[PDB]
């Protein structure tokens, strides 16, 4: 029976012997037990009261030590004796964590059982410095034209995801996973990603479709999904991006690469709100903590690409902040602005008009940009810089009797403008990106109705795959594109425009 | 197969009030001095042992 | 023997008991002894009750309250010397390039009083640069601070290398960068550059000597390198006798630290945030940076205006600081004009024709004129037409065109970079040039035989290779 | 309960161990718990509002708050001087 | 405001400048609802008073228009005329 | 310096009580006066127990004072500077909180270690002397602190027992075992 | 509803009002309770305080509950802090705009601005995606264009662009829906449209098979067949 087998586990639980540095709860309100006793604690350490409340000790104060409960004060009474864990944040760091969603202690909310850890590993640690870096080339694909093209970033790099209110803001962190099953499918570890998608403050069921959705493109086998669900408190909440961070540094320390999405920051900043004003600490700018600052510069700089001398590895960062209204002018907006190394900035118009992705590449930068992307596509898109640029400035010059100048860029930029609309939860392959990026070049797209665009692009591209699969396979492996190469592509984009 | 979940959430609260009787049980017996007595000499053990 | 145990760990604030009469001085320095080799606490009051409370430059986690803490006794003293140039060197004071032991034969407390009005300069200094932008329309001063406007997509971090290598033809002096909230890959990328361009040659002396101050850095270590930074190039200025060229990243994550110390210490954030003491603190800095009678310390400072506020009191407090404003802008390096200077928004105070000369000034006045009027001219003669232009007014277009091209310096550093020989261009010759445009000498050579073309020598030898 | 500044430590000692004032504490003070370009002083029982006050360490000071038990000078001057 | 905003079942708006525009009483009736519809209204008034509502509202909009002075048809002439009124 | 901490303040009369009497060595016939006058101010009910309930004037705590002479006779001044004081800090309610506290300073000065065996019964003599003997024999009591034992009632703490002193516990209590179990098998 | 979902077992339909109102509630007793004031007042626990109350209202494996819940947003500003944290903790948004309240139409809610968790592309129907993605572009054209109308004119729209002008009014009166709680408003008793007809209807409109049929044939009337009657109405 059900009855037996828990009988068992508990039975199994007996003798007691480790309580020694007891702690009394003077006052206990809003989650901050205050205890007098716990002389010797270490900062932040795990403490079990006799409840069994787990905390941290922010405030470790002259006469007393102002624990911060993780959990309800439901179960929690005053005077209770504080059982000293002993250990400072820690959390398990391992291959097991793959496939597996976990929450911030490490207990797997769907329940996936034990993990293989190979570590317990601080959750609070120093971040890589100068001589932990080598240069930055390797491509991020993301299966997303505009992000691969227009703004792309390497591995080890920070740039941020700054933009309107759950507008897919998950839905463009997603197709991002998906691409790098193509590559994670592929035996190099380097070509291994292992993701990791931080879910903070985030719905149960919200979290489960995501898991769900996951489970569907089978992207559990190197996805982790480390959730502090909304219900989970906000010292979870805290420590929820920090703790993710120390997962990554296994596999950045194996040599392997990673990409690690916060999302969203947003909510961190609300969790930390929360724990300073009931820490009584005064509030910073926007009523947002003084040192959020602190906190962000620390997390957001472990993102880094190590040197080839200790070990060429990366761990990818992809922060998403939640712009309220499109505000970026804001105090948490503005700080993480300054720290990420490029920003990608949805754009309601955009969304609206059908644009989806709705990335508004205006005001998308990126400070690695080129630097990492591959020269076959950068060679077919200095180009589609240029052009998309003098669309946007003759973009309004689009509401009459116009110039035929002006025109002819209406057609190319309209036509390209349909092109970067992709359906969203699906990446494309870059052997067949470089492909419709290049017909673009060649203008051939000019003769092509808006419509047709679409219904053009698939058929372009099975054209190429049946026809050309000797090109498809040629711009993958040599990954650069000679002149006898784009020749011979040019021929095929032709032969399909006739087509 | 819904009900047969039922069941097993039902069989945990037909344990739970056993285990409320069976601290009723505990508490009642002088099991509650005899056992006490076992405590102590076990905590005399423990503490012993530092 | 100096003693006292850990009273307190909110935050990075820590309270230390300290045994009776032996209690510290503020801003005395205090070093706990911890697997981290050390953590610095810099006393920042004293709570009485033989209890103190001191700030943090280093995390404070994992700390048990009633560790052992040991006071050095004032400012923490870095160490100095030649030696130190082209080391990499954390708050500290420590190498954090790992080149060894950092070498050092006297150690300097941090903080230090400006210099008296006596001991300071009565009287105009003017620094050269070989860049004849910089000389013509904003000429920097010895003393001077210069407040570098424009980003390191420009090419900030190319400037910056330009002038490190002007100043070692120029003088011979010294620099010290000190990076304020330096993002770790915009440092990897700084060093990689330095240790190329052979301001730091890793075998061999370095002219720049580094302070790296990562945002990851505490707050509190992020308001303290500064200071530092300043004591070192003091060591050159006052104890080496020689001109020093220090470089300042974001002044406004000194701000940013310096207001979180202030909340940390749990000082009444004066308006906008900014700590009560924001005035004082630069003017502290700011006047540990001028011209001695034995020397004088440039510092070219890089102001990151808060959404282009400079209504803010942030940006206003360090404008009143700063001397001059060097203004580079992309749509100039988009010109191909390297430097990337905006000439209609630089601006220097040490610009007059008292200060820097009648004739420098007049000739200034000139190209600025020519330059004002071009621009302005451009915008209509664009639009109706070239031919709209009077024989006067294409004289001008044509003069103005011609000094458009002749302003970009090749210049060394970016030899390299650009791939053409730099061109460093001496003070006195800039004017020359300039005053044989102004009389159009070299109006009969097109605008561009000048692009990419140093002084008036230089494009007397591209005059006849255009021809040629 | 409450913290009263004759209930700190060193002023509660003196007391204890009866009367140590007049002049000592009517007409000098001894420096107390300091910083914040505040000091708290505690004597100088007879001193002029806005009195300049010379401490030992070279510093005057202009007494802002006086205050029963306490007087809070203003430093006119450098903190590293006070102890 | 925004307390009372929730209490209450009408807000009744006066404008300041439509007090200078010469409705003394002013109104604002665009910032004035009572969302308990027209119970408590007399009947007649309420037959009468069916389009006043849908005038208005037009009139307010072309009237935004007609500040901007565009080339105007007829149908907005007609709208702009009667508001007026 | 004192020895211990008083987890601050109200402790910071009784380590300046502690360090004034120490320089005059006098600090068990302090703690026999306080004792003294505890007792007798404990059975005193009308400003003997409301006299720990402030509402008294500066005056009246004045002749407060006075009367608490009468009660003893001398013996330790250093504690009668201390009723000086505490009468012109205007407060007496926390009196009894600085006499608990110099005696723990004063028995930390003896050295002594304060210790309890909380159970809901009232354990045997046997378990006392095996409990004891324990202590002694475990490093806790290191010898020059010395141990005073003391098992209470309380009900609260149904059944097993929890030894407490010197931030050193064993809970072998039932409650907590109660709560564990039972919790699980609500899974 | 919890024993509801839980013990019977019985899927439900929660409503609650006014989600503001339990907001502004929470807000005061923290006040109270000493907490410092959050932004705009808001209590520092506002998001577990919210947090709680959404995620005990779930669908689970007893039940499913489908709650529904009234949101005041004080000034019609989201960009205000309470209403913009319920913003992300709910699944079906709904914005109710004052405007379209005015222009007599009852739905008053801001077409472009709804959203749901459940507004797909095939999981809605290919064709409802395709549908509803022309019906979004017709009304942002629309809307852009009100401010080319309102300096420029009406008159200086291409052909391509009155077409859709002329549609997107159509359109703007077919949304309007009688409701029969506005029986005690009009009287006029309410109409509602089962979906898998609304889908067809307004493909018709967007093709054009409709734009035979005046624009106040539209107003204030429901289903296309009352379209259509009200088109003949009109007529005669």
């Amino acid at each position: 029976e059900v009855s037996s087998i828990l009988e068992e586990r508990i039975k199994g639980v007996s003798d007691e012997a480790n309580l020694n540095e007891t702690g009394r709860v003077l006052a206990v309100g809003d989650g901050i037990a205050r205890v007098f006793g716990l002389n010797n604690i270490q900062a932040e350490e795990l403490v079990e009261f006799s409840s069994g409340v787990k905390g941290m000790a922010l405030n470790l104060e002259p006469g007393q030590v102002g624990i911060v409960l993780f959990g309800s004060d439901r179960l929690v009474k005053e005077g209770e004796l504080v059982k000293r864990t002993g250990n400072i944040v820690d959390v398990p760091v391992g291959p097991g964590l793959l496939g597996r969603v976990v929450d911030a202690l490490g207990n797997p909310i769907d329940g996936k059982g034990p993990i293989d850890a190979a570590g317990r590993s601080r959750a609070q640690v120093k971040a890589p410095g100068i001589l932990p870096r080598r240069s930055v080339h390797e491509p991020v694909q993301t299966g997303l034209k505009a992000v691969d093209a227009l703004v792309p970033i390497g591995r080890g790099q920070r740039e941020l995801i700054i933009g309107d209110r759950q507008t897919g803001k998950t839905a463009v962190a997603l197709d991002t996973i998906l691409n790098q099953k193509r590559w994670n499918n592929g035996s190099d570890e380097s070509k291994k990603l292992y993701c990791v998608y931080v879910a903070v403050g985030q719905k149960r069921s919200t979290v489960a479709q995501l898991v769900q959705t996951l489970e569907q493109h089978d992207a559990m086998k190197y996805s982790i999904i480390v959730a502090a669900t909304a219900s989970e408190a906000a010292p979870l909440q805290y420590l929820a991006p920090f703790t993710a961070a120390s997962i990554g540094e296994w596999f950045r320390d194996n040599g392997k690469h990673a990409l690690i999405v916060y999302d969203d920051l947003s909510k961190q900043a609300v969790a930390y709100r929360q724990l300073s004003l009931l820490l009584r600490r005064p509030p910073g700018r926007e009523a947002y903590p003084g040192d959020v600052f602190y906190l962000h510069s620390r997390l957001l700089e472990r993102a880094a690409k190590l040197s080839e001398k200790e070990g060429s590895g990366s761990l990818t960062a992809l922060p998403v902040i939640e712009t309220q209204g499109g505000d970026v002018s804001a105090y948490i907006p503005t700080n993480v602005i300054s720290i990420t190394d490029g920003q990608i900035f949805l754009e309601a118009e955009l969304f609206y008009k059908g644009i989806r992705p709705a990335i508004n590449v205006g005001l998308s930068v990126s400070r690695v940009g080129s630097a990492a992307q591959v020269k076959a596509l950068k060679q077919v898109a200095g180009s589609l810089k240029l052009f998309l640029a003098q669309y946007r400035e003759v973009a309004a010059f689009a509401q009459s009797d116009l110039d035929a100048s002006t025109k002819q860029t209406l057609v190319r930029g309209e036509r390209l403008t349909q092109l970067l609309k992709q359906n969203q939860y699906s990446p494309l392959a870059t052997e067949e990106q470089v492909p419709l990026i290049y017909a673009g070049v060649n203008g051939h797209l000019d003769g092509i109705e808006l419509s047709r665009i679409g219904e053009f692009e698939s058929s372009f591209l099975s054209y190429l795959k049946s026809n050309h699969n000797e090109l498809l396979t040629e711009i993958r492996e040599k990954g650069e594109l000679s002149k006898e190469l784009l020749a011979s592509l040019k021929s095929a984009t032709e032969s399909f425009v006739a087509t | 197969v819904r009900y047969e979940a039922s069941l097993r959430q039902l069989e945990q609260r037909q344990l739970a009030k056993s285990v409320i009787s069976r601290v009723q049980s505990e508490l009642g017996n002088p099991k509650f001095q005899e056992k006490v007595l076992q405590q102590s000499i076990s905590e005399i053990e423990q503490l012993l042992s530092k | 023997p100096i003693t006292g145990k850990v009273t307190a760990v909110i935050g990075a604030i820590v309270d230390v008991h300290f045994e009776q009469s032996e209690l510290p001085a503020i801003l005395n320095a205090l070093e706990i002894k911890t697997p981290q080799g050390k953590l610095v606490l810099e006393v920042a009051q004293h709570l009485g009750e033989n209890t103190v409370r001191t700030i943090a430059m280093d995390g404070t986690e994992g700390l048990v309250r009633g560790e052992k803490v040991l006071d050095t006794g004032g400012p923490i003293s870095v160490p100095v010397g030649r030696e130190t140039l082209g080391r990499i060197i954390n708050v500290i004071g420590e190498p954090i390039d790992e080149r060894g032991p950092i070498k050092s034969k006297l150690r300097k407390p941090i903080h230090a009083d400006p210099p008296s009005f006596a001991e300071q300069s009565t009287s105009a200094e003017i620094l050269e640069t070989g860049i004849k932008v910089v000389d013509l329309l904003a000429p920097y001063a010895r003393g001077g601070k210069i407040g570098l406007f424009g980003g390191a997509g420009v090419g900030k971090t190319v400037f910056i290398q330009e002038l490190i290598n002007n100043i070692a033809k120029a003088h011979g002096g010294f620099s010290v960068f000190t990076g304020v909230g330096e993002r770790t890959r915009e440092g990897n990328d700084l060093y990689r550059e330095m240790k190329e361009t052979g301001v730091i040659n890793l075998e061999g002396e370095s002219k720049v000597a580094l302070v790296f101050g990562q945002m990851n850095e505490p707050p509190g270590a992020r308001a303290r390198v500064a200071l530092t930074g300043l004591t070192i190039a003091e060591y050159f200025r006052d104890e080496e006798g020689q001109d020093v060229l220090l470089f300042i990243d974001n002044i406004f994550r000194f701000t940013q630290a310096g207001s979180e110390v202030s909340a940390l210490l749990g000082r009444i954030p004066s308006a906008v945030g900014y700590q009560p003491t924001l005035a004082t603190d630069m003017g502290l800095l700011q006047e540990r940076i001028t011209t001695t009678k034995k020397g004088s310390v440039t510092s070219v400072q890089a102001v990151y205006v808060p959404a282009d506020d400079l209504t803010d009191p942030a940006p206003a407090t360090t404008f009143a600081h700063l001397d001059a404003t060097t203004v580079l802008s992309r749509g100039i390096s988009e010109l191909g004009i390297y430097p990337a200077v905006d000439p209609l928004d630089s601006k220097s105070r040490l610009l007059d024709a008292a200060v820097v000369g009648q004739e420098h000034y007049d000739v200034a006045s000139k190209v600025q004129e020519t330059l004002q009027t071009y621009k302005s001219l451009q915008d209509i003669i664009a639009i109706l037409g070239m031919d709209e232009l009077s024989e006067q007014d294409k004289l001008t277009v044509e003069r103005a065109r011609k000094i458009q091209r002749f302003l970009s310096q090749p210049f060394a550093v970016a030899e390299v970079f650009t791939g053409i020989p730099g061109k460093l261009v001496r003070l006195k010759d800039t004017v020359a040039s300039f005053k044989a445009v102004l009389e159009g000498k070299y109006d009969n050579i097109p605008e561009h035989a000048f692009y990419m073309v140093g002084g008036i020598e230089d494009v007397v030898a591209k005059a006849e290779k255009l021809a040629a | 309960t409450k913290a009263q500044p004759t209930e700190v430590s060193s002023i509660l000692e003196e007391r204890i161990k009866g009367v140590s004032d007049e002049a000592n504490l009517n007409e000098t003070g001894r420096v107390l718990a300091v910083g914040d370009g505040i000091a708290r002083v505690f004597g100088l029982n007879n001193i002029q509002a806005e009195e300049l006050v010379e401490f030992s360490s070279g510093v005057k000071g202009m007494a802002l708050n006086l205050e029963p038990g306490q007087v809070g000078i203003v430093l006119f001057g450098s903190d590293r001087l006070v102890k | 405001p925004t307390n009372v905003i929730s209490i209450t079942d009408g807000q009744i708006f006066l404008e300041a400048e439509l007090f200078y525009k010469g409705i003394r009483p002013a109104i604002n009736v665009g910032l004035s609802v009572s969302r308990v519809g027209s119970a408590a209204q007399v009947k007649a008034l309420k037959q009468v008073a069916g389009s006043l509502k849908l005038f208005l509202a037009q009139y307010r909009e072309v009237a935004a228009f007609a500040q901007f002075g565009s080339d105007l048809d007829a149908s907005t002439k007609q709208t702009l005329v009667r508001g007026e009124r | 310096p004192p020895p211990v901490r008083l987890f601050g303040v109200e402790g910071t009369y009784a380590t300046a009580l502690y360090q004034a009497a120490a320089k005059n060595s006098s600090i068990d016939a302090a703690f026999q006066s306080l004792q003294k006058v505890e007792s007798t101010v404990k059975k005193n009910p009308k400003l003997g127990h409301l006299l720990l309930n402030p509402a008294l004037s500066l005056k009246d705590r004045n002749s407060v004072i006075d009367a608490i002479v009468e009660t003893h006779k001398n013996l330790d001044g250093y504690v009668v500077n201390l009723l000086k004081v505490l009468s012109e800090n205007n407060r007496l309610g926390c009196f009894e909180k600085i006499a608990s506290d110099f005696g723990v300073l004063n028995d930390a000065h003896n050295g002594l270690l304060k210790g309890t065996v909380t159970s809901a019964e009232p354990l045997d003599p046997k378990s006392f002397k095996r409990i004891e003997k324990a202590l002694s024999a475990s490093k806790l009591v290191g010898q020059g602190k010395s141990l005073k034992l003391e098992n209470v009632v309380k009900p609260e703490i149904k059944g097993g027992l929890i030894v407490e002193l010197g931030d050193k516990t064993v809970d072998l209590s039932i409650s907590t075992k109660i709560q564990k179990l039972n919790k699980v098998l609500e899974d």
